[PDB]
């Protein structure tokens, strides 16, 4: 007698297809609650939909490398110092393979650097001015008064040093870098033996505003 | 407080695709860090793998004489901190003068 | 023990130190290609001819190195793994004999050198193996 379909209730019909962390089942339901009878119409939308199935166990994670340290301290064994002498060094900066958990993949190629270096560490150098920078960002970005900088640099005038050594066990040579912050000597520049800096304003700064939240402004 | 799991972050635009669905904490979303989230539908998408910075937008319109125009990027990633120990979420921003003609 | 420089852990001015004692003509990075026991004679591929000396080997060429019975506990050297080696001149039989005077450490791979408990270990023979090619021993 014209009774209209109804849903039951959703059972699930397919296990989990994963050995880790969350995925997809499927859940269905039958148009039995009540059945169609008599020219009823069937029930209105979908027989199955998707469901999530949690594991809770974690997956592999693969380990990257962090960016590379600072170099280390230019130096030559049985040398107290090489510093401000024609000597080639060694010096090395590493990085560690970091996120590597539950049997995740190693990190590719080197976690340390090895170069040669010429140690100018705290070694006095005459010194020309460079001319001015380029001018620097407006600092600060947001907050308030943002203001811009260049500057001229007592820049030191680095040793005419081969660009390379000589090895001991191949025919080879290998490249010499200099390496150290050094004292450069110039005559003073506006009564400034190291640094000259100009400053001006930046103009018509606009507030930062989030991309997320910009353009819902109806204010 | 649940969260729309998905199961691929595309780099290119930071976009969430692949809905497994919601009713799920970030937790358990970020369980296979090859997965990303929404906290509500069209928020911003956070991959679940390690904390990184975005790319530097391209910089903005400097509002004919000489303004100043912002660029801008995200910490984007889940359970770690990208560089100055800043947390995922996070903007950071430049700011440069600019010149577009001479009036 | 007068099997092998047993070794307070070994550093990297220690290791340069003892590479550049008097008599010792070379230094090599090994790849331990098969054991034959028995005196055991351990077939030994070289890698890095870090020092050569008397015996000119080109690289990617092997050398057996024999040692005691009573050694082989001690050295524990397992097949397909790296080494570096040194020695004097008065161990040589052409061979190698492995005695008092002879130095040989475990060098992990490449891939196990990211492990905390070998990152150490790897960054000194890096620096090790690059000042002994380019400077070499000092007076
Ligand atoms: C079953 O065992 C688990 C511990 C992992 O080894 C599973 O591999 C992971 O499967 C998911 C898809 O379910 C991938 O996204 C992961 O990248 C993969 O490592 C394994 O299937
Ligand atoms: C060494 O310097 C030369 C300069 O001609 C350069 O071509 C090369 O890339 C450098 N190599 C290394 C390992 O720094
Ligand atoms: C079943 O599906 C929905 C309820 O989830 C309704 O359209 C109606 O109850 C139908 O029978
Ligand atoms: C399935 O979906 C929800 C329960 O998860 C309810 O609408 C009802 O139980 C339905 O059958
Ligand atoms: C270290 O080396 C360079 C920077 O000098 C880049 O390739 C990258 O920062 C890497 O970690
Ligand atoms: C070592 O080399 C220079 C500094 O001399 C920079 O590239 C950086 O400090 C690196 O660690
Ligand atoms: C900086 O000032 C002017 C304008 O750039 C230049 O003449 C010179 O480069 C100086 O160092
Ligand atoms: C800074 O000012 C303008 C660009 O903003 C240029 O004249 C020049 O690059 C200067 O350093
Ligand atoms: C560095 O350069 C400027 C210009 O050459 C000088 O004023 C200064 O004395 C030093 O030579
Ligand atoms: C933004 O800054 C420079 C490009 O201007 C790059 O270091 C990198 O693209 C960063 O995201």
């Amino acid at each position: 007698g014209s009774v209209a379909g109804g849903w039951g209730p959703w059972g699930p019909v397919s296990p989990c297809p994963v050995t880790c962390g969350l995925g997809q089942t499927m859940e269905q339901r039958t148009c039995n609650h009540p059945v169609p009878q008599h020219g009823g119409p069937f029930c209105a939308g979908d027989a199955t939909r998707t469901h999530i199935c949690n594991t809770a166990v974690p997956c592999p994670v693969d380990g990257e490398w962090d960016s590379w340290g600072e170099w280390s301290p230019c130096i030559r064994r049985n040398m107290k110092s090489i510093s401000c002498q024609e000597i080639p060094g060694q010096q090395s900066r590493g990085r560690t393979c970091r996120g590597r958990k539950f049997d995740g993949h190693r990190c590719a190629g080197q976690q340390q650097d090895i170069r040669h270096c010429y140690s100018i560490q705290h070694c006095p150098l005459k010194g020309s001015w460079s001319e001015w920078s380029t001018w620097g960002l407006c600092m600060p970005p947001c907050g308030p008064n943002p203001t811009r900088a260049r500057q001229r640099l007592c820049t030191p005038l680095l040793p005419k040093y081969p660009p390379t050594v000589s090895m001991v066990e191949g025919q080879g040579e290998k490249n010499v870098t200099f390496w150290g912050r050094p004292l450069p000597r110039c005559e003073e520049l506006q009564g400034q033996k190291l640094v000259v800096e100009e400053k001006r304003p930046c103009l018509h700064v606009p507030a930062c505003k989030d991309p997320e939240e910009e353009e819902l402004a109806a204010a | 407080d649940p969260v729309l799991c998905f199961t691929q972050y595309e780099e290119s635009s930071g976009k969430c695709k692949g809905l497994l669905g919601g009713g799920v904490s970030v937790e358990d979303c970020c369980l296979n860090t090859a997965f990303a989230y929404q906290k509500r539908s069209g928020g911003l998408c956070q991959p679940c793998r390690s904390p990184r910075w975005s790319l530097w937008s391209t910089w903005a319109p400097c509002s004919c004489s000489e303004g100043s125009q912002l660029r801008y990027r995200r910490c984007v990633g889940w359970n770690g901190q990208c560089s100055g120990k800043v947390a995922p979420g996070t903007l950071e921003w430049q700011l440069q003068a600019c010149e577009d003609q001479q009036c | 023990s007068n099997c092998f420089i047993q070794k307070d852990k070994v550093t990297l001015e220690e290791r340069l130190d003892k590479a550049c004692e008097p008599g010792v003509d070379y230094v090599y990075k090994t790849r331990l290609v098969k054991v034959q026991l028995s005196f055991d004679e351990y077939i030994m591929a070289i890698e890095q001819t870090i020092k050569s000396g008397s015996d000119e080997v080109q690289v990617g060429q092997q050398r057996t190195f024999i040692s005691p019975i009573k050694c082989r506990e001690a050295l524990k050297l397992e097949e397909k793994k790296h080494y570096l080696m040194w020695g004097l001149s008065s161990d040589f039989w052409l061979s190698y004999i492995i005695g008092k005077d002879t130095w040989v450490e475990h060098w992990p791979e490449e891939d196990e050198c990211q492990d905390e408990e070998n990152q150490k270990q790897c960054q000194d023979l890096g620096a090790f193996t690059e000042s002994m090619v380019v400077f070499g021993c000092p007076n």
